[PDB]
Parts: C-alpha cells; structure tokens; sequence
C-alpha cells in the first residue's frame, strides 16, 4: 500500500486559468486553489481551478481564506458541479519550479486533510515562447528512510518526462518530495473550436494585396537574386583542386552555392502562382 | 525453377513499391 | 497444354495450371504416367510458400489429398501438411481409426506426436471428441498431449547448463534500486522448465528485501521455473495457498495464483475449476490479478463460455486495478473467437469508463479476440483507427497485426505504416513500428530493408519500435544484418531505446556460440559493461540484466519461433511474444515470454515407454560448435614493477658483464632443452562425428548435418533431417537399455 508512478489529468480550461492569473500578477507570487477528483488509487484528475485573494504575507497557510474557501464552494454547488480539492498552486516568477521551506508547510497542511492534495508551481515570465515550465510535486515522509523513497513499482514510463532537473534537485528533490507526471484530459470540440476560432480567415482567403506592392515586391527580390546569381558565378567557375571536399567544408556561411540561392525562387513562385491563380478566379466568379 | 524464378520477381516487386510509397510519404511528413 | 505434354517436363505444364485456375488439368499432371510422383511435393511447398489467397488455397490443397488418398500409403504427410490448415477434425479421427484397424500402431504413433506439436487447441479438443464415438487409450494420450509434456520435462531435467556466477556477478553489483524484480525475472529465465530452486534458497534474506510488488512477481517467477509440472507442481504450491500464507499479505496468493496459470497453461483440467473457485471465494483486490491471469492463461483458446460469463462480471466491477487483469484474460478465453458479443461488450466499455489501465487490459484483449482471420477483422480495423480514443487507435494497430500473422499482404504493410508516420500521439507510431514483425516474421530477408531506415528517425519512439521490430521479425537466426543495424542503436542517446538494443539484441542470438556469428562475444562483454557501469541509467541497465536472462534461457535447450516445425505457425509463441512487449505498462507480464521457449531436442521414443539409448552423430564440417563451456576467469593483475630506463653509463656496464658469462657460460657446464610440437599434436585429429544419446540437445541450423548410425541396426521412421520428436524402427531382438532419473 505505497504510491506508484501516478498521473495527473489537467483539464484545458484549468491551464488557462493557471498562467493568465500568474501573468496577471507577475511581481508578487499569486495564489489559487485546484479543484477536482481523486480518481482512483495512482491517477488524478483536476477540472477547474479559481484564484485566492492576495494577502501582505504571501504564498502561506494564512492566505487561504477560509471564509472565502466555503462561501466560494457553496455557489460552485447549485452552477456547474460542486467537487472536492485536490490542491492548490503558486507562482514563482524569479526559477522555474521547486518547493521552497513556506511552499512545505502549507503542503503538510493539506496532506494531513486530504489524501494527497498535489501542489502545482508555475513560473509565468519563463513560460513564454512554446513551452511551458509547469510542473506539479508531493510531498514524501522521512519514515522510509530506510527504504526507498519515491516508491515507484512496475512500469517503464518513470524516465520519460523530465530526468530530474539539476536547477530542481539542488532543492528538496528528491529527499523531501518526489515529482509527478502531467498529461491533459485533451478531446475534441474543444481540440477543434480553438483551432478554427483562433487562427482563420474567410474572406481574406480571394483578396487580391493588389498589385501597387505586389509588383513592386516582384522587383524587390529580383535585383539581389541578379547579384547574388553573379556570386553563384564566381564559385562555379572557380572550380578548384583545392582538396574540394575540404574547399567546401572550410567556406559555410550560409551562403550563395544553394542556400542563397533557390529560397528566393521559392518564394518568388507562391507570391506570382497565388496573386494570380486567384486573380483568374475572380475574373472567373464574378460575371 | 522457371516458375519459382517469377514469383519471388513479383513479391520483391511488391514489396519495394511499398517502401518507396511511404519513404515518398515520410519526407512529406518530415518537412513540417 | 498439350505441348506441355509432349515436353516431357510437366512443371511448365503446373505454371499455367495454377495461373487459369483450372484444376482438372492440376489432378492429370499429378496423375500423369510415371515421371517422378514426387510432384506433389514441389506442389505443396508451392502452396505453402507464396500463396497469397485462402479461397481456392484449401481446394487445391484438397485436392491434393484426393491424390493422397488414392497413393499407396495414406499416413506420413499428408494429414498433418494438409488437413490442419483444411480444419477437418473428424477427417483426421476417421482414418486415424482406419489405421488402427489394420493393426498398423507404429505409424499412427508417429502422426498424432505431429499433430499435437503442430496443430492448434480446439482442433484437436474436436477431434478427441470423435475419437471416442486400449490402443485407443494410448491414442488419448498422445493426442491430449499427455506424455508429449513429460519427455519435455524429461529432457529439460536431465540437462542443465546454466554457470551460476554469471548472476552472481550480477546480483552484487544491484545497489538498493528495485533492479531486484530484474533480476529475479533473469533467474526465472535461464531456469525456465528447469525446476532449479537455489536462488530462491540460498541467499533468501536478500529475496525479502524486496516488497509489496515484487513478492507478486518473485512468486510468479516459481511457477515459470516449474513450466509443465502437472501433478508435481498442484502439490508444490499446496505450501503457499490462498489462505495459508500471510494474511497481512495479498501479492504472496495473489502470485501464487498467477504461478499456477503459468505451470498449466494450454492445459484444461480441474485447476480451471479450482481457480474458478477461487474467482468464486476471492479476497479484496490482488488476488483477483492472479486469479483471473491465471484462469485465463489456463483457458486459453478453449472459447469457454462459464469462465467468459465471470470475466464479464469481473470487468463490470468498475475497479481500478482488475481492470488490466481483467481485459487481457477475457481475450485470452477467446482468442481466435470472432464473437458477436465479445467484441460489442469490450469496444462497447471502452468508452464510458474512466481509467486507462482499464483501457489498456482491454487493448490487447480485442487485439488478441480475434486472430488470422486475414480478411474477417477489416471492419473492426477500420473502426477502432479513426477513434479519437489514442489507446483504442493504438489497439488497432495491435488487431491487424494479429488478424495478418505471417501474411504479406500489401494492403497490411501499406495501411499499418501510412499510420506510423502521420499520427501525432507517440505510442500509437511505436505499436505501429511494433507491428512490422508480427506480420512479416515468416520472410525475414524484408525486415532489415524496411525498418533500417526507420531506425533513424528524429523521435525515439520510432527508433524504439524499430528495435523490438528487429527482434520479433528476425526470431532465432544468425541474421547479422539486423545485429549490423543494432550496433548504434544500442549507443543511443535516450536511454530507453538503449533497453529495447539490448533486449531485441538478445533475442536474435539464443543458442548461438562464436563461430555461429561472430558478434556473441561482443555483446556479452557489452551487456557485462553497461551492467557494472555505476554511471548509467536504471532503464538503460534494466534490458542489460535482462538480456542475460534471455541468452541463456532454459540452460542453452530452449528456443523461442513464432514458425513451427511443419510450416504451421504458433498461437502461444506470438500471444507470449506480443504482451511481453507490454513490459512497459506492467512488470510482470514480462513471464508471458515463458510461452513462447520451444526446446531444441530430438527424442526417439519408438515405444509409447520405449527411449532406447541410440548413440547417433552429427557430422558439422570442419570443426564444432553447441553448448560451450562456463566461464571462470574473473582475474588476478599485477601492477608489481615500473620499468627502470636508465640509459646512462649502465649501458656499458652491462655490456662488460655479459662478457663476464662468456668466459663461465660455455667454458664450465650448460646444457637444457624442452620439446616443440607435442601441444600442436592433438588439435587436428578432431572429431566432427560426435555421438549423441536420445535425450539430445540440437541445434536448429544442425538438423540437417546430423546422421543416424548406418553400422547400428535400429533406424528410424521418419527422414531424420529436423528436430522434435520421431520414432525408432527397432528392427530385430533383445531390447535393453531403458532409462529415466
Ligand atoms: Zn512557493
């Protein structure tokens, strides 16, 4: 009777919540709670999460608001669905994630009330480009010390994820709580309305650019590409036993031979084929 | 071995338009 | 056509006969005049190999056997060739008991050993039916597969080649990681069929360290040391019940239960009623995994409806940990099925519940319900592929494996690969990739050329299915050319495609000594490096120790081949195969690969007691091969000396004292001498005409080098040129020599 490799079901409509509150209050550490299910034994799954209002102390036991916590859950009964928590969340804006000696307090505050009450850190100005440092931990006792912490058992999916980061382990990973997995609850309707409805464009799909920039933009590549076509004279009549394996490894600049060379054919050839393939079709459609 | 000769034709013939189809369909896949 | 009668030669005439589908003209060059009768034998192999359909297949077979029958002797090959593609069960029972009733019991002794080596269950459930509508006692037994089992017993007892400092070595360089399950797998391994207990007794204390799962797997490791142990075992585990062990302890009976279904699997008797039983009077959760593991182990392909109603109700539980021990044995008891209700029941449940274990018991279950069916599946096929459900599309994958076992078919290869390219979850690409060998495993010369450049892929997951793609297409044959491929795939990056190298690695190579293939010795050594390296990773070390479990499996004895003797293909050996690559999801249904350990041996039992000690030689060309010798040299260095280079005027000084010995040296006394050439003496009047006795270790490439001995009396029956089981044609008088420990 001892934990497992688990797994954690965030909902979508949760990570938004997540990094837009911590985006919100990027200096100054914000604090929410995670609301949803215990599952089963070694899965978990989370479906929404609401923020905490802002005390002078900071992330701690006392920013839980215990007034605003039943009064919050009461009017979550009668809309939507009313569910037990499952843990809570914070921002560290300044290192990407690790539990620090105020975060382990509050944690043994909730596993001694819940079963296992996941903390959840987010870093909002690191997660930026196409990735995002979210990570999610548990706390683990001293009494296995003796035997092996992070008690993990028969299954092959441990060492994919994250091999235990070395800005992570230099804090109380992995001798004063373990990490977890993350996947998402991820479905379609939800897949599909987000696609089509953040990036689309339907009338904009036969207009025209005219033609004022269009053909002034044909003579903009061209006048280089004729230039650049006299550099790609210059090594091909060169042609020298120079060891030319060696005379090509020695001059990579990403530079004239085919580099700089046929992207530019390329993209002469979309803008003309495009510009007018739809002219014929309007021409076409219209009378 | 006349007969045997032209089926063992056919299969690998089978065969490695199989592997051109999909090393076609792959550095499609490849590029994005 | 009739100018291919006047050819003389007729096998331009077979060409065009089979080509226009016409089969009158197929019966006429067969029942041509006498100009070599043996056609039919370059027919069958001709049917066998590349015939792509089944709809006329069975009728030209069929009409094969029209020829057979009117032969001169019916019995040798043609039943077993034939028929058990043709499924006939009373066509079997009948002239079986025809030949029985001209007291012809030689034979027929020979062909049901055949057709029970060959043949599949309930094929021969149908016609042991319509053998009872004595000698006919005898001919239970050996069609029941009785005493087929306890020579196999016999032989693996008997011989017993396992160096037990190898995992000595091993287990001391385990620190406190939970390599301890990985190592009590490798143990089981290379004692597998053995019934060898001495690392379950000796260091013992190191045994219970170990906890809370793998005393499920350690206990489950004791029924595969005892694999087909009928009687013997039902007593042996009467020490450690379900009510006698611990009561503080659910994974000991839990295990234990699983170990049971392990011993007696492909074996219906009241241990699947016991174990209903106890389905019956179960505990709270982990003694049903190993009951229901090991009930469906036992049931399996018996398409048993009473177990299958228990199943279902042991699935509509609802609970969370059943659920993976629950899916895999409801598609074990109906395997091969093709069921109305099975499929609806399993694809219907897969959606409104909440797990994922739950959904992945059920993956290899409706993956493995049905099974060749070749065309029947495409329905299903398509319907679980385009679900959004990453599992189910992934459970796909695994059913058109399974429904196409050993088949080239185009339409497989194009439609299972299109998929491993394009989809966009990662595990359903590595099942895909996964799938590539159960499909073309019969022709091994394509699996290098297609997965090689799939080895190279950017993701690994690609690059992991490719290994393990290598080790199930290519079986137990020195390929070479997917060891040539393996070489950097086991110097990976990512860790755990370092794991499936080295277990895909140790596959290919059982039973295979230096002069086999000469990469043996490099990859010993090298899973000795990356085991006793400090520095490398669990995972990665985690298929080194068990890459040593599964290169010497069995004590060099064992085997594991999808294909069979006789052309026909396995059912357990790709069942055992395909969810012990579920290893990832669940350690322990890494013992499912105990199913698949086919022996290498050739017995000459000519007697239904009768093993004769016949001492026969094999005749291997220039030297020999098989079964070496362990390996006791671990070292003893010096360091003892620096070198003095002092080249100042002591090189002079020496150089007067040598001209001190020419005046003592041979102006007083020497002389001493040794002798040359005795040692270079005794290496070339070697043998390569090695007698063997009938318990005989073989292996598969020496099938056809080994000879009977013409200057002995005692010939056998069959043509001696493939190993299994045959029987001696004992000829004159006075029989002795009978023996059994
Ligand atoms: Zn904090």
């Amino acid at each position: 009777a001892v934990d497992t490799a688990e797994q954690v079901y965030i909902s979508s409509l949760a990570l938004l919540k997540m990094l837009k509150h911590g985006r919100a209050g990027v200096p100054m550490e914000v604090m929410g709670l995670m609301l949803g299910e215990f599952v089963d034994d070694y899965t978990v799954r989370v479906i929404d999460v609401f923020a905490m209002p802002q005390s002078g102390t900071g992330v701690s036991v006392e920013a839980v608001d215990p007034v605003f916590q039943a009064k919050m859950l009461d009017m979550l009964k009668q809309t939507g669905r009313p569910e037990m928590v499952v843990g809570w969340y914070h921002s560290h804006p300044g290192f990407g994630c690790w539990l620090s000696g105020v975060d382990i307090n509050t944690q043994q505050s909730f596993e001694a009330l819940s079963e296992r009450a996941v903390a959840v850190v987010v870093d909002p100005i690191q997660s930026v480009k196409g990735k995002v440092v979210i990570d999610a931990f548990r706390l683990i006792n001293a009494n296995m010390m003796v035997l092996g912490h992070e008690p993990r058992q028969t299954t092959s999916n441990l060492g994919h994820l994250n091999k235990p980061s070395i800005q992570a382990l230099i804090h109380g990973l992995n001798r004063h709580y373990y990490s977890i997995t993350i996947n998402y609850r991820k479905n379609e309707l939800e897949q599909k309305m987000l696609l089509n409805l953040h990036k689309k464009s339907w009338m904009e799909g036969l207009t025209l650019q005219d033609y004022s920039e269009h053909c002034k933009h044909n003579e903009s590549v061209v006048k280089e590409m004729l230039e650049l076509a006299k550099n790609y004279n210059k090594a091909v009549e060169e042609e020298d036993k120079m060891t030319p394996e060696q005379l090509a490894i020695k001059n990579v600049g990403k530079q004239d031979p085919k580099r700089h060379l046929e992207e530019h054919v390329d993209v002469l050839m979309t803008s003309n084929i495009v510009q007018c393939l739809a002219a014929m079709l309007d021409t076409v459609v219209f009378k | 071995d006349l007969y045997s000769r032209y089926k063992k034709l056919q299969q690998e013939l089978e065969f490695l338009e199989v592997q051109e189809e999909y090393i076609k369909d792959e550095q499609k896949n490849l590029k994005k | 056509f009739q100018r291919c009668l006047d050819d003389h030669k007729y096998k331009q005439a077979i060409g065009i006969a089979l080509e226009t589908r016409r089969l009158d003209v197929f019966e006429k060059t067969i029942l041509e005049s006498n100009d070599v009768p043996g056609m039919l034998a370059y027919s069958l192999k001709l049917c066998m190999s590349l015939m792509q359909n089944k709809q006329f297949r069975n009728k030209v077979l069929r009409v094969l056997v029209k020829i057979y029958m009117n032969l001169e002797k019916p019995d040798f090959i043609n039943v077993c060739q034939c028929l058990i593609f043709l499924d006939d069960p009373q066509a079997v029972s009948d002239i079986l008991e025809k030949l029985v009733k001209e007291d012809n019991l030689l034979m027929a002794y020979q062909i049901c050993f055949d057709l029970y080596e060959s043949a599949s269950q309930q094929f021969l459930s149908s016609v042991i039916q319509n053998l009872r509508t004595d000698q006919t006692l005898k001919m239970i037994k050996i069609l029941s597969g009785e005493m087929a089992i306890e020579l196999h017993l016999q032989f693996l007892i008997r011989n017993n080649n396992t160096d037990l400092m190898i995992l000595k070595n091993t287990k001391d360089a385990v620190r406190n990681s939970v390599c301890h399950t990985a190592t009590v797998i490798a143990n089981s391994f290379m004692h597998c069929g053995t019934t060898s207990d001495q690392f379950l007794r000796d260091n013992l204390e190191w045994l219970a360290r170990a906890t809370n799962w793998a005393k499920f797997t350690a206990t489950a490791s004791l029924g595969v040391i005892h694999k087909g142990h009928e009687k013997e075992a039902l007593q042996l585990m009467a020490t450690y019940l379900p009510k006698d062990t611990s009561p503080g302890s659910a994974y000991q009976e839990g295990g234990g239960l699983y170990a049971l279904g392990l011993i007696h699997a492909n074996h219906g008797g009241d241990i699947i009623d016991y174990l209903l039983n106890q389905l019956k009077n179960a505990s709270n959760d982990i003694v049903r995994h190993g009951g229901s593991l090991g009930l469906g182990l036992a049931a399996m392909g018996t398409a048993r409806q009473d177990v299958y109603d228990l199943l279902k109700t042991n699935l509509y539980q609802d609970d969370a940990v059943t659920g993976e021990a629950a899916g895999l044995a409801l598609g074990l008891v109906m395997l091969g099925s093709k069921n109305a209700q099975a499929i609806e029941d399993m694809v219907g449940y897969a959606q409104e519940t909440q797990h994922e274990k739950i959904l992945r018991g059920l993956a290899v279950g409706i993956a493995l319900v049905m099974y060749g069916r070749m065309e029947e599946a495409d329905a299903l096929i398509e319907s679980l592929c385009r679900d959004k459900d990453p599992i189910l599309r992934r459970s796909g994958m695994y059913t058109v494996a399974m429904a196409y076992c050993g088949s080239g078919n185009n339409k497989a290869i194009r439609r299972l690969l299109h998929v491993a390219v394009s989809d966009v979850n990662d595990d359903v690409r590595r099942a895909a990739v996964e799938s590539l060998g159960f499909i073309l495993f019969r022709t091994p010369e394509q699996c290098p050329s297609v997965v090689s450049l799939l080895s190279e892929s950017y993701n690994p997951h690609v690059r992991y299915g490719a290994a393990m793609a290598l080790g199930i297409c290519c079986a137990g044959t020195g390929n070479k050319e997917a060891i040539n491929l393996l070489e950097p795939m086991t110097n990976d990056p990512v860790n755990y495609v370092r794991q499936g190298a080295l277990i895909a690695s140790a596959l290919i190579m059982i039973q295979q000594t230096e002069i086999t293939c000469p990469k043996v010795n490099q990859f010993r050594q090298l899973y000795s490096k990356v085991i006793n390296d400090k520095h490398d990773d669990v995972m990665a070390k985690f298929g080194a120790i068990l890459a040593q479990g599964i290169l010497d499996a069995g004590g060099h004895n064992v085997t594991i081949s999808l294909q069979s003797r006789t052309g026909h293909t396995h059912m357990p050996s790709v069942v055992g195969v395909l969810v012990f690559t579920q290893f990832w999801f669940w350690f322990p249904l890494s013992h499912f690969l105990s199913l698949a350990y086919t022996p290498t041996c050739v017995i000459g039992l000519n007697k239904d007691l009768k093993m004769p000690k016949v001492q026969y030689k094999s005749n291997c060309k220039p030297s020999t091969f098989a079964y070496p010798a362990p390996l006791e040299v671990p070292k003893e260095k010096e360091k003892e000396k620096v070198s003095t280079a002092v080249l100042s005027i002591t090189a002079k000084a020496k150089k007067k004292e040598k001209e001190k010995e020419k005046k003592e040296e041979e102006k007083m006394e020497v002389d001493e001498a040794e002798k040359k050439e005795e040692k270079e003496k005794k290496k070339e009047p070697e043998p390569n005409f090695q007698l063997l006795d009938n318990p005989a270790r073989v292996m598969p490439a020496q099938l056809k080098v080994l000879t009977m001995p013409e200057t002995c009396r005692y010939q056998p029956f069959k043509p001696l040129s493939i190993g299994g089981i045959i029987i001696l044609k004992d000829t004159s008088e006075d029989i002795e020599e009978l023996v059994e420990p």
